[PDB]
RNA sequence: GCUCGCCGGAAGACCAAGGGUUCCUGUCCAACGUUAAUCGGGGCAGGGUGAGUCGACCCCUAAGGCGAGGCCGAAAGGCGUAGUCGAUGGGAAACAGGUUAAUAUUCCUGUACUUGGUGUUACUGCGAAGGGGGGACGGAGAAGGCUAUGUUGGCCGGGCGACGGUUGUCCCGGUUUAAGCGUGUAGGCUGGUUUUCCAGGCAAAUCCGGAAAAUCAAGGCUGAGGCGUGAUGACGAGGCACUACGGUGCUGAAGCAACAAAUGCCCUGCUUCCAGGAAAAGCCUCUAAGCAUCAGGUAACAUCAAAUCGUACCCCAAACCGACACAGGUGGUCAGGUAGAGAAUACCAAGGCGCUUGAGAGAACUCGGGUGAAGGAACUAGGCAAAAUGGUGCCGUAACUUCGGGAGAAGGCACGCUGAUAUGUAGGUGAGGUCCCUCGCGGAUGGAGCUGAAAUCAGUCGAAGAUACCAGCUGGCUGCAACUGUUUAUUAAAAACACAGCACUGUGCAAACACGAAAGUGGACGUAUACGGUGUGACGCCUGCCCGGUGCCGGAAGGUUAAUU
RNA sequence: AGGACCGAACCGACUAAUGUUGAAAAAUUAGCGGAUGACUUGUGGCUGGGGGUGAAAGGCCAAUCAAACCGGGAGAUAGCU
């Protein structure tokens, strides 16, 4: 659960951890990792593209199904473990012929949990469906958007999908944005809310544990010089500005959406 | 005092011989504009 | 096998100094000059076939030239090639 | 040559980087050396670096580089697939002794090991650019078992002391031995074996994964150290003869035990935590095409091969980076004694040094120190500097508090040596003996010997017993910043920056955003419990009114309005 | 257990004195801060100049930084000395 840690030191006082006693102890599964190197921020030119990022604990990649079309083959849950690479839990799941994946963990799945995918599947928490055949009003995650092509929607922890109406071709969704959103009723689901909706009750405690986690510290605007930013200068604490990006670009309210291919699969903004 | 110049031949090829040099049309420039001066040693290879 | 030019031409000197005779007096060892590009190998057959006398085996070592001064003027020597080789105990050149 | 002093976790000894002959010998003293110089890292000549096992090279990959085609770009070029490189990482194998003026795991002596090619014999299903296993991996912590190593005893050799004593419970020295081979131990991990079946591992597979049944539950894997051998050897104090005074030839005693003990090894182990901890080959195994009593594979034996390059010397420095023989900088390894917690510190060992100008004198003044009557911050911008405090054990300790702290609060007492308790205790270690069994590096019992605190009581010396070195000044009130951190390399370390936390806002994934004429790339192999931007800055109580101005968001009736016509 | 505590190596750089044609173009001596971590360090790699990088001082980018260095336009221009 939630543990508050006793303050026992100052970088200690604040801190609140999220524990889960069923995670496995020992390695993961062999098979199914390869490596990944951090970027720093930096792309193929070399140069920081995005701020804030370096450092952090070495991490290895877990290969996730996502697609989840092992069709018709009932599978058995072996073990929930820990992923450094996401919020949510994954599940190591068996399938009846011998073949091993890791899944996105719903809520409420445990070892020896049956599950299963095709058009045939029961409705149960961890079942994947095309969302022809789901009722309307479930809830779901791991949603795709292009038939075949994975989830995508509704990944982190604790998230999900609202199924509102379907319209022939096409569902409608609620995603957890408040967005309305219409998407090809061939494109497939898992039942239930994704597990570990505790993940959002940690503190951090301590800058410590954000560097721990790839974080770089963010320098403010105002603190700057004016050669570096939009905000910078002052004899003292000086602003009178409107506030802007590092760029320049006015940076509370200003909307920078700009995709007119995908405006009609939009039916309402998330407000 | 650390100074700045710290020694490394591993370094110093890489980044200054002649076959990096000769990677880019600017370091044949460089091999060219040398050769034409008439230095005696055209790189640090040497 | 080695061709016959390339073994008349592997050899240069006999090396002369006081390391040498000891080795010659202690462990029935020759040094002498080689071509810098000689190999074990053929240093073997060189010795095997011009002295006739059999080898055990062979040590080679290359010695860098001495930077000099002529007159203010820089001069480096050049480096050569020195062969240990060990005569099989019988034979006394 | 004798004596004196200094370092000794270095100012000793190896190595990497870097340098390149500075290394050793002979000779010279013009210049160089902050002086002289017969000397030298100086001049001149000669000599010196020996590898199947060390390193490179080589096989394999990381970050990253280059990149056939390709995509993109006025040109130049940019990105990138297949590939190919790239160690700071993974991959076979050697030790001890001797020897030179200068090399040595390279030479010699002795004893080993690895890989590969051939040939013979015997038996055989061999085969991959493919499948599977393995390689293969974090931090912290704890303990047990060991060794390196040290001390003491025993043993051997020598000694009987310049001045009182010293045939003894006395003094000095030595008491060493490897890889390999055999043994499989302390201990760690794991149930094993045989059938049958199978939507999986791009095809196949007897291999891996999965399912069921039967049977036995002891098999397997890993593993320091010890012991035996290696070793009737080598080494060995010290003797005997030359000395050409450097040292050279012959001989060679003892060569045991107990205790203590690592930061090293078992240990990539075990326990635990979250921040969840490289890759690929070598290696093992499975088959595909294919081949088919050929080839190939396994085993034994014989034989051949293991090339090329580095190897001198300095290496916390007079040889590297600093213009200098420059109080500077420079990664790794080794790690003795006494006291001590200790790799601090003091004095020493091995070892290495006295820092390349001296000789006098004993003024002011400057620098670095010692002491000081009475007073004790009166000094000064300011207790700046100095003085002072300082250890271990035990007693005791306030406001306040986020209940952890504050706190080593403050303050106090004891502290040496000798004897006894106890001819050395509690404890630790543990031989002989005994008794067993599946017999062994075995189990139980026994306790010799060795080592050995702490305490109490009594005495005793001094002015002083934490005696040196080493080693907190303490308390009260208050501003600012919550805190650990970061910063103006070279006048500013702070109240500045960051920070966990908070809020606003953008972003529905071909995300927003950023780099880029573009292709692409990062965000992210992430998906709104996510990511970017902005402000504020733990926590507690909170965060009031104004939308007139300037922004931003929404609206789209009306007015005005571009290219166009 | 811990961005826990005391304290060497190690990393820093708060105070004072010396030095200031220095032993040194930033040090020495005595004290001082951190010392299991947002730590420190070796080796290699990447980011390039109106660009980088910056826990932000206009800091740093080879003793050079409110726009590096080298070469060129170039004998810039200079009502000024
Ligand atoms: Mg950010
Ligand atoms: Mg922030
Ligand atoms: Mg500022
Ligand atoms: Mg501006
Ligand atoms: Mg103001
Ligand atoms: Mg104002
Ligand atoms: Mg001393
Ligand atoms: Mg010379
Ligand atoms: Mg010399
Ligand atoms: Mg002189
Ligand atoms: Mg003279
Ligand atoms: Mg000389
Ligand atoms: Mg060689
Ligand atoms: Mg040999
Ligand atoms: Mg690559
Ligand atoms: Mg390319
Ligand atoms: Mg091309
Ligand atoms: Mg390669
Ligand atoms: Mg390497
Ligand atoms: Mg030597
Ligand atoms: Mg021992
Ligand atoms: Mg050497
Ligand atoms: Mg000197
Ligand atoms: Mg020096
Ligand atoms: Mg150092
Ligand atoms: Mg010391
Ligand atoms: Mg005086
Ligand atoms: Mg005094
Ligand atoms: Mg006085
Ligand atoms: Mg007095
Ligand atoms: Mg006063
Ligand atoms: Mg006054
Ligand atoms: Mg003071
Ligand atoms: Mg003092
Ligand atoms: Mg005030
Ligand atoms: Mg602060
Ligand atoms: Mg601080
Ligand atoms: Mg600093
Ligand atoms: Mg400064
Ligand atoms: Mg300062
Ligand atoms: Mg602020
Ligand atoms: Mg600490
Ligand atoms: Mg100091
Ligand atoms: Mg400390
Ligand atoms: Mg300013
Ligand atoms: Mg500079
Ligand atoms: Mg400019
Ligand atoms: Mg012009
Ligand atoms: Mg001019």
């Amino acid at each position: 659960a939630v543990v508050k840690c006793k303050p026992t030191s100052p970088g200690r006082r604040h801190v609140v951890k999220v524990v889960n006693p069923e995670l496995h102890k020992g390695k993961p599964f062999a098979p199914l990792l390869e490596k990944n190197s951090k970027s720093g921020g930096r792309n193929n030119n070399g140069r920081i593209t995005t701020r804030h990022i370096g450092g952090g604990h070495k991490q290895a990649y877990r290969i996730v199904d996502f697609k989840r079309n092992k069709d018709g083959i009932p599978a058995v849950v072996e073990r929930l473990e820990y992923d450094p690479n996401r919020s949510a839990n994954i599940a190591l799941v068996l399938y009846k012929d011998g073949e091993r994946r890791y899944i996105l963990a719903p809520k409420g799945l445990k070892a020896g949990d049956q599950i299963q995918s095709g058009v045939d599947a029961a409705i149960k928490p961890g079942n994947t469906l095309p969302m022809r055949n789901i009722p309307v009003g479930s809830t779901v995650h791991n949603v795709e958007m292009k038939p075949g092509k994975g989830g995508q929607l509704a990944r982190s922890a604790g998230t999900y999908v609202q199924i509102v109406a379907r319209d022939g071709a096409y569902v409608t969704l609620r995603l957890r944005s408040g967005e309305m959103r219409k998407v090809e009723a061939d494109c497939r689901a898992t039942l239930g809310e994704v597990g570990n909706a505790e993940h959002m009750l940690r503190v951090l405690g301590k800058a410590g544990a954000a560097r721990w986690r790839g974080v770089r510290p963010t320098v403010r605007g105002t603190a700057m010089n004016p050669v570096d930013h939009p905000h910078g200068g002052g004899e003292g604490r000086n602003f009178g500005k409107h506030p802007v990006t590092p760029w320049g670009v006015q940076t509370k309210g200003k909307k920078t959406r700009s995709n007119k291919r995908t405006d009609k699969f939009i039916v309402r903004r998330r407000s | 005092m650390k100074r700045t110049f710290q020694p490394s031949v591993l370094k110093r090829n890489r980044s200054h011989g002649f076959r990096a040099r000769m990677a880019t049309k600017n370091g044949r420039q460089v091999l060219a504009r040398r050769r034409a001066k008439g230095r005696a040693r055209l790189t640090v290879s040497k | 096998m080695i061709r016959e030019e390339r073994l008349l031409k592997v050899l240069r000197a006999p090396h002369v100094s006081e390391k040498a005779s000891t080795a010659m007096e202690k462990s029935n060892t020759i040094v002498l000059k080689v071509a810098k590009d000689a190999t074990k190998a053929e240093i073997k057959a060189a010795v095997q076939k011009l002295f006739e006398v059999e080898v055990e085996v062979v040590n080679t070592l290359v010695v860098k030239g001495k930077v000099k001064r002529h007159g203010q003027r820089i001069g480096r020597r050049s480096d050569w090639k020195k062969a240990y080789v060990t005569l099989k105990e019988g034979q006394n050149l």
